[PDB]
């Protein structure tokens, strides 16, 4: 805090390093689905239905 | 002899005027994949065998 009007401010005498590892998920594998051949295989009787 | 899975264009009156069988060549195979007749250049994913 900005100091004025003098007071008993406590200050730290020593610090320590702290690593705070922080994972942020940012990619997923791009997909290219084909529902015509997922939902039904080489059978044609699906694909007209 | 057997089945065909041809692409069909159609004009303002609903009448067919252009077509391409899917087994005639290779380029019309992916014309039958993505329903576009004169397909622009680009990468086209997930074309099956
Ligand atoms: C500075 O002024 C404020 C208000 O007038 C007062 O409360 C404060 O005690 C003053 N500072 C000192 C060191 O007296
Ligand atoms: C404060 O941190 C320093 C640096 O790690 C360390 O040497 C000191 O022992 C710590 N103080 C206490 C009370 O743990
Ligand atoms: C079909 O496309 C052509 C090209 O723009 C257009 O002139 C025609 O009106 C379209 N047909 C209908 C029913 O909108």
């Amino acid at each position: 805090a900005p100091v004025t009007n003098e007071r008993y401010t406590e200050m730290p005498l020593d610090h320590q390093l702290i690593l705070t590892e922080q994972f942020l998920q940012t990619t997923m594998p791009k997909f290219s689905v084909s529902c015509e051949t997922y939902i039904c295989d080489v059978s044609k009787a699906c694909k007209n239905l | 002899k057997d089945i065909s899975t041809v692409l069909v264009e159609t004009n303002s009156g609903g009448s067919v005027f252009r077509y391409s069988y899917c087994a005639d060549g290779f380029v019309n195979g992916l014309q039958c994949k993505l329903r576009l007749f004169d397909i622009p250049p680009g990468v086209y994913s997930n074309s099956e065998v």
